[PDB]
């Protein structure tokens, strides 16, 4: 009698550029109110949007913007200007016989718009020991797919974009290592 | 049809 | 013919002997159609007409999940409203709340209302406008400010001119046959001496629906309340209504008086002699 | 000065007792049970106000039960626990004068329950200094911490500045990978990278402490393997700058 | 806190025929608070399988209920409504008058 749907699990914008979350919901009420929940990997959750299904306008919070069709059932979230701080989930409520009700979510990633694409790999070595030793495949563009390691001991990790807020650079990075290789051949794969 | 709304005194 | 949809909620507290019962009752006009009792075994909201049983599971569900939390936010006003008058826990105590929607022969919202009762006198209730809040006393006035707070106000208006009115239409379709009717009275008079000299003309008005009916007298053609007695309109049990007006006449002067019947069911006020 | 719940993870064996615990918003009186798996998604399980039980038709059949005993704290109880009853339960609270208040969530309380804790292992944690060739190319420096073979996947990493934790410039996996793919009960590794200029890493006076918070066994769980036990600790790895 | 006493109603549903079925009435309105007991007498004893109506009220707040059940009235059979609530001395007991 009260449900929210969310229909796409997973989307992806390229940072600065907009995206829109699409949100329905059924209702037999005229007395509701509706909200988007955004959960960054910290796992709390915080209120983005409250939409008053009495009030006609569109709520508007800075760069979320909300589509409230209330004949067509259908709430969906504008997020312009996306940036890396996005990244998250995002949950549609809806107010109803239960207090809240909670949509799928909808996992948006932000792909990060590398300015000066630099690929490179290093090797690290331990501060304790001097045996052991990490490689670091940085600096590439949000287009590369790094590649799992087909070698048995050895561990590839996925990328992960790091933001040097008081530099204005952000960078893509994943880390490979293993027992007693070498780094140049170590994303052999990755290509 | 009821209204849902829970009000508290 | 114009028409209303109304809630009606009761809580009376009862300390030492369980938690507070709990009645809901939902009427169209004069004719009750749904109900929920907290001491009750099913636990469900029922249903108390017939054109209403038409309505799908779902329904039920859903009214069965709103009117048990209703119960319990009562429940709890019981014991807010206790601290806000400073009243010991032995004592029992009624919270009562009413609203509905009014609508006019056209079927289009006419008027809203919602209201709350402690202790038997007003508490709290919405003004004609459904914009702001008439608090009795002064403890009504931290319920008017959470309320406002919280924008309440705004949100009954939404369920008044809103789910409100346009239920009461399905109602009315539903029921047509029992909703739409007009049962205009069964008249008749009756004349019970009790005196060597004194006479009652009594003057019924029986199996008439809607319960709105006006039962005067008059003696020469000129209206007279004094020696009169009016009851109460009641129920008949079967969805119709009766009501008699009753005058003491001295006897041979019985054909003075004529009773006079107003219903919409009629055509032309009724009226009546003893003959 | 929000919703605190207790704790941030917990680690409990089968067949054991769970008291998840939670306290609203002061002032609010009105405090919403739910629970979090990524099967079902976020389900509504009680909610009170003025500890008073509002609706629990969320609550699962048989072994939950719920009680606020005063404004301050609530308790959810899990009697006994299962493995499918492994969620993250989140904690709400409103200020309770109508339903439509907006609801404050906490940080959430991850519950594990696992089989048997024979497979828990705490995590080994390194701290790797920058290369040195990444220095003179980039004019960057980018260090790495690897926490290894801990499980289950109950860590917190942090970076630590000279003392205080440093989000910028930090990128943590979101995922952690399992050493020996091919086992199931697989103990996890995951990575972290901090990027600082080359000047602030040239600083022998920086200080840079990889930290990871395990969860794991209380001191009150049994414990007869022939290795230290994995109790709720934590794991720590520093490096220095470097002028050279 | 207010306190309103009942008014009591004992009453037929049809007009009353010696040997046809009807149904008895007692509608109890205006009281307040909502604990109340009544009852529906035989000459004199309590009938048992009496049904009630559902707690409402009215602008004033107080509340209102009907009491009926299956009766065949005779000429000399005693009908009666007994009503107990906290406004009374003592229950009072108001005589079916199929002329009332």
């Amino acid at each position: 009698a009260q449900t929210v749907t969310q229909s796409q699990p997973e989307m992806s914008v390229q940072e600065a550029e907009t995206v829109t979350l699409s949100c329905t919901y059924d209702t037999s009420e005229s007395d509701y109110y509706l909200f988007w929940y955004k959960q960054p990997p910290s796992r709390q959750m915080i209120l983005v949007i409250r939409q008053e299904a009495y009030k006609q306008q569109n709520a508007t919070e800075n760069r979320f913007s909300v589509n409230f069709q209330k004949a067509a059932k259908s709430f969906s979230l504008k997020i312009s200007d996306s940036q890396l701080g996005d990244a998250a989930m995002y949950f549609c409520a809806s107010s109803g016989n239960t207090p809240l009700v909670f949509g799928k979510g909808t996992r948006l990633s932000v792909i990060p718009n590398i300015q000066n694409p630099d690929p490179a790999v290093y090797q690290l070595r331990d501060s304790k020991s001097s045996d052991k030793s990490v490689c670091l495949f940085t600096d590439f563009d949000s287009q590369t797919n790094v590649s799992q390691s087909k070698d048995s001991d050895v561990y590839i990790t996925d990328k992960c974009v790091l933001d040097m807020r008081s530099m204005d650079f952000k960078s893509n990075s994943a880390v490979a290592w293993s027992n007693k290789f070498a780094c140049a051949n170590a994303f052999n794969n990755s290509i | 049809r009821l209204q849902s709304l829970q009000t508290y005194v | 013919g114009s028409h209303s949809m109304r809630y009606f909620f009761t809580s009376v507290s009862r300390p030492g002997r369980g938690e507070p019962r709990f009645i809901a009752v939902g009427y169209v006009d004069d004719t009750q159609f749904v109900r929920f009792d907290s001491d009750a075994a099913s636990q469900r909201m029922e249903p108390r007409a017939p054109w209403i049983e038409q309505e799908g599971p779902e329904y039920w569900d859903g009214e069965t999940r709103k009117v048990k939390a209703h119960s319990q936010t009562h429940r709890v006003d019981l014991g807010t409203l206790r601290g806000y008058y400073n009243q010991s826990e032995a004592g029992s105590h009624t919270v009562q709340r009413m609203y509905g929607c009014d609508v006019g022969s056209d079927w289009r919202f006419l008027r809203g209302y919602h209201q709350y009762a402690y202790d038997g006198k007003d508490y709290i209730a919405l003004k004609e406008d459904l914009r702001s809040w008439t608090a009795a006393d002064m403890a009504a006035q931290t319920t008017k400010h959470k309320w406002e707070a919280a924008h309440v106000a705004e949100q009954l208006r939404a369920y008044l001119e809103g789910t409100c009115v346009e239920w009461l239409r399905r109602y009315l379709e539903n029921g047509k046959e029992t909703l739409q009717r007009t049962d205009a009275p069964k008249t008749h008079m009756t004349h019970h001496a009790v005196s060597d000299h004194e006479a009652t003309l009594r003057c019924w008005a029986l199996s008439f629906y809607p319960a709105e009916i006006t039962l005067t007298w008059q003696r020469d053609g000129e209206d007279q309340t004094q020696d009169t007695e009016l009851v109460e309109t009641r129920p008949a049990g079967d969805g119709t209504f009766q009501k008699w007006a009753a005058v003491v006449v001295p006897s041979g002067q019985e054909q003075r008086y004529t009773c006079h019947v107003q219903h919409e069911g009629l055509p032309k006020p009724l009226t009546l002699r003893w003959e | 000065a929000g919703v605190i719940q207790s704790p941030r993870h917990e680690v409990t064996e089968m067949g054991q007792e769970v008291t998840l615990r939670c306290k609203p918003i002061s002032g609010h009186n009105s405090l919403f049970w739910y629970r979090q798996t990524m099967m079902r998604g976020l389900e509504l399980l009680i909610y009170f106000n003025n500890n008073v039980p509002i609706d629990d038709s969320g609550m699962p059949e048989d072994r939950f039960s719920a009680k606020m005993p005063n404004a301050s704290f609530s308790t959810l109880k899990i009697q006994p626990s299962e493995p499918r009853d492994s969620a993250v339960y989140f904690c709400a609270s409103t200020w309770g004068r109508a339903s439509t208040d907006t609801q404050y969530f906490g940080p959430g309380t991850r519950l594990t329950v696992l089989e048997d804790l024979k497979n828990v292992f705490p995590p080994e944690v390194a701290v790797f200094e920058p290369s040195e060739a990444e220095i003179s190319h980039t004019q960057k420096a980018t260090l790495v911490c690897l926490a290894t073979g801990f499980y289950p996947d109950h860590v917190e990493l942090s970076w630590w500045v000279n003392g205080k934790e440093v989000h910028s410039g930090v990128c943590t996996d979101p995922q952690p990978l399992k050493e020996q793919p091919a086992l199931n009960d697989s103990r996890y590794a995951l990575s972290s990278r901090l990027r600082v200029s080359a000047t602030f890493w040239q600083n022998p006076r920086n200080h840079f402490r990889c930290q990871v918070q395990f969860y794991g066994l209380s001191e009150n769980d049994e414990w007869t393997q022939d290795r230290a036990k994995p109790v709720t600790q934590i794991v720590s790895a520093e490096a220095w700058g470097r002028a050279d | 806190m207010i306190q309103r006493t009942p008014k009591i109603q004992v009453y037929s549903r049809h007009p009353a025929e010696n040997g046809k079925s009807n149904f008895l009435n007692c509608y109890v309105s205006g009281f307040h608070p909502s604990d109340i007991e009544v009852d529906l007498l035989k000459n004199g004893e309590r009938i048992e399988k009496v049904e009630h109506s559902d707690l409402s009220f009215s602008k004033d707040w107080s509340f209102y209920l009907l009491y009926y059940t299956e009766f065949t009235p005779t000429e000399k059979d005693e009908y009666a409504c007994r009503v107990n609530h906290v406004t009374l001395s003592q229950p009072k007991i108001v005589k079916w008058d199929r002329d009332m």
